[PDB]
């Protein structure tokens, strides 16, 4: 019950905040250390947000042959107690 | 069960269902049966976020539980020094006090929390504040035997707060969440610092513009002056901060403010070399010919500082090019006293005086075969500067350059056509010079030549 | 380090007022 | 988390009154009662006691801040061991038939518990200690029984092997722990404790000989290799200290090491002058533990079991004098110390649980953790 219907990244609101505006108000540039904000959408409504939560982990990765050790690769979870 | 589960959350450092208990409705000040909040349960346990995020959502930072204690108390009885430089941070009361007298400071001092007794010293926590025994920090440490303790408060005695105020802190950072919620318990934005800077200071000086709009939106004076003068436009204008000093511009800061040596900020601007900002301060009328106890102008400040393009847009913005300080120094006399050559190149193809005199007759062609600047020298010679001008004391820029023993002055004024065998007021030739100095190679050059 | 702007001394010394003072009009005057 | 130690008003008292209802309940169950020398064999146990109580109680009060709690934690350890042990010797070796000798067995199995928790001691609260004294007690009753089955020797008899079962018992409970000093005046309780100790271990060396000569021998032995050890503990400490100076912490220990080294062998030992030597050996391993162990928590807990390990060999030495023995009595060290590194691996898991409420590792040798003090802001 937690299918995604689509996925925003507000590339022309988080190029403007980001400074990026310049190169494209379609493709997300963002600067590192500085925050930016996208739109989770789900094909149905969600019942219960905590379990939820629980259940979606978020992962980014840069190049060919992303790892961890490279600080290519790095899995956080959807959470307020994430280190900001 | 809604307020009992929140309070379990923040018992545990569950942010996420805290924050949604929260948004359902659960009253932010709901305490348990001893009167713990969730700020207090995260204090105790140490849940930083929790705290921080608790502050945010407007919690009463000063709540206390049934035994008097305030979040700060419980954090520094449980030894959480993060929560207390948090808690600090947001302006708890280092000094508060509970039911039985206790303080954050002798809570720390009986449990041996050295760390947090240091930082509560440092931010002004008096102990010599005692309980309803008569008992002080000192004395409860000295009992339980913490020796680092007693030696911290020994040492540390009756020095006081040696941290900046936290409003400073957070425009030091450009943190607006911390500074809402300090300026919504301490309503003044005008706080003093101890070197009595508000924290709109800071902010210009760092160039903080969020934090700077909320405190001016808050009531700070665009216009507070220091015992030193120094306003914040004149720290904007000095660290070359273009958006801070056009906000502070715009909220009404006053052009023409002097500093304890009369300095407006279009000297600060002009001493830095900031172009732009003495632009936007000449658009706004600040004076261009205003001087400092000595009588600088900015445009002495713009050639003493090598500023060539500060110096440009002074003199296009009709800086009068031979103004004198008090030692009757014109601009081209400072530039040949530090040897920017390229100022003296701007200042006398606009048409400044070469052979312009200072208190003593100085001439800038003789201030620079004083100081061995041979470029200034050929620039001034090549621009009707006077080869054999004397000072009051009959000085020649040879006469000068022999006793300095500069051997290159020596060699192209003896090249140019300078005859060598001028005397002082006394008799006294620059071989006399020479002699007088020791300088052997400056002097065979002389006797080598006709003197 | 990362706190030592938080004190005084340190912010004392960072907003440096003697740059906001005349130093001097320096003569160094040639005779003695 | 909070470094304020959580209220033990509900655990503590739960834990003490119920572990002495049971003991009661199992007394009434499985206990029954029953001359000239009825005062003699009373006096062995009563040097046992004093030992336990008084001279390991204070041994560990060396602490500048836990000196209270080093000493009352033993005597509490002491009398729930003493009550345990009772039981468990009952149900491993047969009714319990409650005797002089039967409380005399039951305090030297306290004893290799008190020694246990020297070094744990000043990072434990009370119910940890309890978990210690009730595991310790049963692991030793086990491994007892497993010898007196494997090897054909009186379950009683085997008691010997304390010495060494308590040292690496200890030794393990500790290494389980959390990773984290002394004081004039505990130093010199300490002392006295080291006193009565150094004093009255003759009477450790021979509660369990029935033979007259075979006591007289082994208090001889005990006597003048415990004499040799002090004197070599006292003067070789300057050699093992940084500022050549003596060790007031280092002796406390070292002056036992002949008494431990003979310990299992002084009724073998025929001519004091091999007790003697076996104290001078023990003195100089002593001051070489005392050197070198810290290169490679507890130093003295380590020297301790050194010199248990040497007892053991100079037994198995000494035995063949008075080769299949060998490695029987080799079978039966190896087992001994393979069951208490086991059961001190199980007790320290155990001792590790959220639910015993365990002081913080920043509070570790603080009597204010367990003990109410004036002028204290207390609760939140
Ligand atoms: C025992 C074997 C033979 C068959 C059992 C399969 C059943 C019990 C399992 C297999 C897959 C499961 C489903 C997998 C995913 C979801 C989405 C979730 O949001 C609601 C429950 C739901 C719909 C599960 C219901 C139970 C389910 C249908």
């Amino acid at each position: 019950a937690l299918g995604i219907k689509s996925c925003d990244f507000q590339a022309a609101r988080n190029n403007e905040e980001h400074h990026t505006k310049a190169l494209s108000s379609r493709r997300l540039f963002v600067r590192r250390g500085q925050p930016f904000t996208i739109i989770l959408y789900f094909r149905a409504p969600v019942r219960a947000f905590l379990p939820a939560l629980k259940k979606v982990a978020l992962t980014a990765q840069t190049g060919e042959q992303p790892s961890k050790i490279n600080r290519t690769q790095a899995t956080f979870p959807i959470s307020s107690l994430g280190d900001r | 069960d809604a307020a009992t589960s929140f309070l379990r959350a923040a018992r545990s450092g569950n942010l996420d269902k805290a924050l949604d208990h929260l948004r359902n409705g659960v009253d932010i000040n709901t305490c348990n049966q001893n009167g713990l909040n969730g700020l207090h349960l995260a204090s105790k346990e140490g849940h930083v976020k929790m705290v921080v995020e608790l502050l945010h959502k407007e919690i009463i930072l000063e709540t206390t539980t049934k035994k008097g204690n305030t979040a700060l108390h419980i954090a520094a009885l449980a030894g959480q020094d993060e929560v207390v430089r948090e808690l600090v941070n947001y302006g708890a009361n280092v000094n508060a006090q509970s039911q039985k007298g206790f303080t954050p400071l002798y809570m720390a001092a009986q449990e041996n929390h050295l760390e947090v007794v240091k930082f509560l010293l440092e931010n002004g926590a008096n102990q010599n504040v005692a309980t309803e025994d008569g008992f002080t920090p000192l004395a409860v440490a000295l009992q339980q035997g913490h020796e680092n303790v007693v030696a911290h408060l020994i040492n540390y005695g009756t020095k006081g707060k040696v941290r900046l105020p936290a409003l400073h802190i957070a425009a030091r950072n450009d943190d607006t969440r911390t500074a809402a919620v300090l300026l919504q318990n301490d309503p003044n934005p005008d706080v003093l610092s101890k070197t009595g800077f508000t924290p709109l200071h800071i902010a210009a000086h760092y160039e903080n513009l969020n934090v700077a709009q909320l405190l001016l939106n808050r009531g700070a004076s665009v216009n507070f002056t220091p015992q030193n003068g120094i306003t914040p436009l004149h720290i904007a204008s000095r660290r070359g901060n273009v958006i801070m000093v056009r906000l502070l511009l715009d909220r009404g800061a006053q052009i023409e403010t002097k500093t304890k040596d009369e300095l407006t900020p279009l000297h600060c601007a002009a001493r830095n070399g900031h172009v732009r900002i003495s632009e936007i301060l000449l658009d706004h009328g600040a004076p261009i010919q205003a001087k400092t106890k000595n009588g600088l102008s900015p445009i002495h400040m713009a050639a003493q500082g090598d500023h060539l393009d500060c110096v440009r847009l002074l003199l296009q913005y009709d800086a009068e090019i031979d103004d004198i300080t008090l030692d009757h120094l014109t601009p081209l006399h400072v530039a040949a006293h530090c040897g920017h050559h390229r100022v003296a190149k701007v200042l006398l193809d606009k048409g400044a005086k070469p052979n312009s005199r200072a208190l003593n007759g100085f001439t800038p062609l003789h201030i620079a075969c004083k100081k061995n600047h041979v470029r200034v020298m050929e620039l001034l010679l090549k621009t009707g500067a006077s080869i054999d001008a004397v000072t009051e004391s009959g000085l020649t820029p040879l006469h000068v350059a022999s006793f300095m023993g500069h051997l290159p002055i020596v060699k192209n004024l003896l090249q140019r056509g300078a005859s060598p065998n001028v005397s002082n007021v006394k008799v006294e030739t620059p071989l006399h010079m020479a002699a007088r100095a020791g300088h052997t190679e400056v002097a065979k050059y002389l006797l080598q030549n006709k003197a | 380090e990362e706190l030592q702007d938080d004190y005084e001394d340190m912010m004392e010394e960072n907003l440096e007022q003697e740059e906001y003072e005349d130093p001097d009009i320096p003569e160094s005057q040639m005779e003695e | 988390s909070s470094k304020y130690p959580r209220s033990v008003r509900r655990c503590l008292p739960l834990w003490a009154l119920t572990l002495e209802a049971a003991l009661i309940l199992l007394f009434y169950f499985f206990t029954h009662y029953d001359q000239k020398g009825l005062v003699a064999s009373y006096q062995v146990g009563q040097d046992l006691t004093v030992m336990a109580a008084l001279g390991l109680g204070f041994l560990t009060s060396n602490f500048r801040r836990h000196s209270w709690s080093s000493v009352a934690f033993n005597l509490f350890m002491l009398a729930l061991g003493v009550q345990w042990a009772i039981l468990l010797d009952g149900f491993l070796s047969q009714k319990v038939v409650i005797t002089l000798f039967s409380i005399r067995l039951a305090t030297m199995s306290a004893m290799s518990v008190l020694i246990s928790a020297g070094a744990v001691l000043g990072k434990v609260n009370l119910a940890q200690l309890v978990v210690m004294v009730l595991v310790e007690v049963t692991a030793l009753g086990t491994l007892r029984m497993v010898i007196s089955n494997i090897f054909n020797t009186d379950y009683h008899m085997n008691l010997r092997h304390f010495y060494v079962f308590a040292a690496y018992f200890g030794l393990t409970v500790a290494w389980c722990l959390p990773k984290p000093q002394r004081a004039t005046i505990p130093s010199l309780s300490a002392m006295l404790g080291a006193l009565f100790l150094w004093m009255f271990w003759p009477s450790v060396n021979s509660p369990l000989l029935r033979s007259p000569i075979q006591r007289k021998n082994a208090m001889f032995n005990t006597y003048y290799a415990l004499a040799v050890s002090v004197v070599t503990a006292i003067s070789g400490s300057s050699l093992a200290h940084p500022q050549r100076k003596i060790s007031m912490t280092y002796v406390h220990s070292a002056v036992l090491a002949g008494g431990v080294a003979v310990g299992t062998s002084c009724h073998l030992i025929p001519s004091p002058w091999l007790a003697m030597v076996l104290g001078l050996v023990a003195g100089l391993i002593s001051i070489g533990g005392a050197k070198c162990l810290p290169v490679c928590i507890s130093v003295m807990h380590s020297i301790f079991s050194l010199l248990g390990l040497l007892g053991e060999i100079t037994y198995i030495v000494l035995l063949v004098l008075h080769g299949f023995q060998v490695l029987l009595s080799i079978g039966e060290l190896s087992l001994a110390i393979v069951i208490a590194l086991t059961s001190g691996l199980l007790t320290g898991l155990l001792l590790n649980l959220k639910i015993w409420k365990a002081p913080h590792v920043a509070k570790y040798f603080d009597d204010q953790v367990f003990w109410k003090f004036p002028h204290l802001a207390v609760g939140f």
